[PDB]
């Protein structure tokens, strides 16, 4: 299973 | 042996008419069980190995889901990278991560990885700890202060001491009959004339599992290593690999030349002549 | 999965150390803890975020959380109460995921009474309003050990003990506040089901 | 930097005159990812080629497998065909079936 | 962080109506809790992304729509009194020191009849004589009962400005008829001053209570006046004595 997302913002780089 | 999950993300930009596409594949040590591709119509997350087959609807879906909105943050990424080297928009760049956990003796995290590189480079790391980066230029360095900020760390942390582990571990229970088994290359030395007087001795490694493996030729005991021709270890195509090992030897003298075989799934030493 | 408040009211006085307990269960190996509060005003308030994978110890001020893994718990420390820190304290539970649920214990109450200095128990009979039709009994200035109970009349409304704080003079008192629109209603007897100090001071 | 292919042409299995195999062309060692592979019989373009997913190396460089289902004779001659920004002109690779 | 609509809201048993959450800092998961006195807060439905929703604790009356990244709406279909309580939406994430995740909570009432409904009565109580003689201190009584529903805001305000400091309002309104489920309720509220503070005639006390019920497009077609959100009033001067 990948990273799953998390409850907040997925950070973009 | 020594068992490990990885996942690789390549998220691309083009000049051209057209959103940035990212893709996702999935590995069990050599074995590809997962795919996703944003360019499909309507792109889904696809089984690429039997044993994950089993897994349910759910299991897609939540896969997808991740996917998607893994898209549409990397094309945020590939912008905010654009911005950080000034670079225009008339060029291609290519975001690619690679992560995954390696299993330990005790059936935990020994070791996890999450490495970043932009456009071929080495961008940003997690270190060993899982709680702090090494960037790799000035511009990673910006990526590195949003992402201590915003704790990035602890959530990667997250996922490497604990989904990562447990759902490595079950898929090798559920593929163990491939996953944890060894597959002993078949081998064989074939005989090339290649003039008058010389000839080209060809060791064969065929249909082994995992990829990792060691072809050397020796005469009397000593090593070929400068005048032996070795290929890279290619796939197969049916999940297997192959690799070969050449010398270029004087006819009537290809008994003094003997090819030696390391591979996981041989439990002895291999040495292997020319058999006519 | 489970968040475990077992009390239900503390009451402290001023400057007395308070801990609040929180227990948990989990099936997740990782899972991370909220403590917030809920101040009279009804809004909830961030107090802090554990990971599972965090501390034992951790100080901010006055407020202290120990984390213990292996007791399961995440017991929350208030050092030298203060009247500001009434209110409800929650504890709660969730995943790392977002497909994975935030989870709540049943609160706890948290009562700081001040310190009186100079107790002066009294129930007064406060002037009407000569447009409407009523009387109030205020029992006030009484110490923080004294528990204003329940009436036992359905047309007597008695309130809890309220605290006062005169900013500028430096001055705290409790109060309770009594009335009906009965005949029988006096204030010798509109705090007889409560508890009252000896010398409480009855005017007349 | 830009990083041009290595290639790798060859059967799946030992090459049989009559039986059924597969003919691969594995691509590797490159950056960028975007890469023109095409599978030749006799000079011309095979159809129905496909490819595995894109994946990469340690060194960040993308490999492929491109493959089709095929029946080699001792007429028959195959390639593959390689084209990439690092390449000013397509490389072409004989299939040699004792390599 | 967070927000909701409306703050405050009266139905009628059977009636509909939506609650509004948003939410601006792009996060994946929201959440809706109910809070009710003794049970804390019960989770009654989620959403990990767009489109999708799941069920809570207690999903059992409610729907949710989760339109966009922003918007999470909570619809009662057909409001029953056991429904009776305040709502919560939820938006966690990693930075809960500098955001809110928590909107300010809606606090609803469904009653069985909007005839139910009634503002409150105010009145204000003047400090006995024999306090002032006793402590030399002065403490005003504000009273507010009769109303429906508990939905009230209670200040004091002295010469126009309002007062925090000697104020204590009690934590939540008194059940007039605990034995009934549409009980009236009852408030009270001391603001205490120095005697002599109290004693100038020229000094202005005055106990205002916000109080929330109907809104314009609710029907009424009775002979008392309706029962609207506004705000009543008692007033008191300064008084030597």
């Amino acid at each position: 299973l990948p990273e799953p997302l998390p409850q907040g913002q997925l950070t973009a780089y | 042996g020594s068992h490990s999950m990885r996942y690789f993300y390549t998220a691309m930009s083009r000049p051209g008419r057209g959103e940035p596409r990212f893709i996702a594949v999935g590995y069990v040590d050599d074995t590809q069980f997962v795919r996703f591709d944003s360019d499909a119509a309507s792109p889904r997350t696809e089984p690429r190995a039997p044993w994950i087959e089993q897994e349910g609807p759910e299991y897609w879906d939540r896969n997808t889901q991740i996917f998607k909105t893994n898209t549409q943050t990397y094309r945020e990424s590939l912008r905010n990278l654009r911005g950080y080297y000034n670079q225009s928009e008339a060029g291609s760049h290519i975001i690619q991560r690679m992560y995954g956990c390696d299993l330990g003796p005790d059936g935990r995290l020994l070791r996890g990885h999450d490495q970043s590189a932009y456009d071929g480079k080495d961008y940003i790391a997690l270190n060993e700890d899982l709680s702090s980066w090494t960037a790799a230029d000035t511009a990673a360095q910006i990526t590195q202060r949003k992402w201590e900020a915003a704790r990035v760390a602890e959530q990667r942390r997250a996922y490497l001491e604990g989904l990562c582990v447990e759902w490595l571990r079950r898929y090798l229970e559920n593929g163990k009959e491939t996953l944890q088994r060894a597959d002993p290359p078949k081998t064989h030395v074939t005989h090339h004339p290649v003039s008058d007087h010389e000839a080209t001795l060809r060791c064969w490694a065929l249909g082994f599992y995992p990829a990792e493996i060691t072809l050397t030729w020796q005469r009397d005991g000593e090593d070929q290593t400068q005048d032996t021709e070795l290929v890279e270890t290619r796939p197969a195509g049916d999940r297997t690999f192959q690799k070969w090992a050449a010398v270029v030897v004087p006819s009537g003298e290809e008994q003094r030349y003997t090819c030696h075989v390391q591979h996981e799934g041989l439990p002895k030493p291999l040495t292997l002549r020319w058999e006519p | 999965q489970k968040v475990t408040q077992a009390q239900t009211e503390i009451s402290v006085v001023e400057k007395e150390d308070v801990t609040l307990d929180c227990v948990y269960e989990t099936r997740d190996t990782t899972y991370y803890l909220f403590w917030y509060k809920q101040p009279p005003s009804g809004e909830l308030v961030f107090l802090i975020r554990r990971n599972s994978f965090d501390e034992q110890n951790e100080i901010s001020g006055r407020y202290s959380w120990n984390f213990q893994k292996s007791t399961s718990s995440f017991n929350f420390t208030i050092t030298a109460s203060q009247v500001v820190d009434s209110a409800v304290y929650f504890c709660a539970l969730s995943g790392f995921y977002n497909t994975d649920k935030l989870i709540f214990g049943t609160g706890t109450r948290l009562q700081v009474f001040p310190n009186i200095q100079n107790p002066d128990p009294a129930v007064y009979q406060l002037r009407d309003s000569k447009s409407s039709d009523k009387s109030v009994c205020l029992f006030t200035d009484f110490d923080s050990q004294t528990n204003v109970s329940q009436s036992k009349d359905s047309d007597v409304y008695i309130t809890d003990k309220c605290v006062l704080d005169m900013r500028s003079m430096d001055f705290k008192s409790n109060s309770a506040v009594a009335w009906s629109n009965k005949s029988d209603f006096a204030c010798a007897n509109a705090f007889n089901n409560s508890i009252i100090p000896e010398d409480t001071f009855f005017p007349s | 930097i830009q990083r041009t292919p290595k290639i790798q042409v060859y059967s799946r299995h030992p090459a049989e005159n009559g039986k059924s195999n597969f003919l691969n062309c594995y691509v590797s060692g490159f950056h960028p990812s975007d890469i023109e592979v095409d599978l030749l019989k006799n000079g011309e373009r095979i159809e129905k080629v496909e490819h595995s997913d894109l994946s990469f190396s340690k060194d960040w460089s993308f490999y492929l497998l491109y493959y089709t289902e095929f029946t080699p004779t001792e007429k028959d001659e195959y390639a593959c065909r390689v084209n990439h920004v690092t390449l000013s002109q397509p490389k072409i690779v004989k299939w040699d079936r004792d390599m | 962080g967070v927000t909701q609509t409306p703050k405050f809201q009266v139905l009628k048993t059977g009636q509909s109506m939506t609650l509004q959450c948003a939410q601006d800092m792009n996060h994946n998961s929201m959440y809706w809790y109910r809070q009710d006195p003794g049970m804390g807060l019960r989770l009654i439905y989620y959403s990990a992304s767009e489109g999708t929703t799941d069920k809570g604790e207690v999903p059992n009356g409610y729907n949710v729509s989760r339109l966009n990244k922003r918007e999470f709406s909570l619809r009662l279909e057909s409001a029953a009194p056991s429904q009776t309580s305040v709502y919560f939406c939820a938006s966690p994430g990693l930075a809960g020191e500098y955001e809110q995740y928590f909107g300010p909570g809606t606090r609803l009432t469904v009653t069985e009849d909007l005839k139910n409904v009634f503002p409150p009565e105010v009145a204000v109580f003047e400090p006995s004589e024999a306090e002032i003689s006793h402590t030399q201190k002065a403490t005003l009584v504000c009273l507010a009962t009769g109303f429906y529903p508990d939905h009230v805001e209670l200040s004091w305000w002295v010469n126009g400005k309002e007062v925090h400091s000697g104020v204590c309002t009690d934590p939540q309104p008194l059940k007039e008829q605990p034995a009934l489920n549409d009980s009236r309720y009852a408030l009270s509220s001391r603001l205490r001053v120095s005697a002599t503070f109290w004693q100038n005639p020229r000094n202005h006390f005055r106990c205002q209570v916000q109080f929330y019920g109907l809104s314009e497009n609710d029907e009424w077609t009775q002979d008392r006046a309706k029962p609207v959100t506004q705000i009543v009033s008692a007033e008191a001067w300064g008084r030597a004595d």
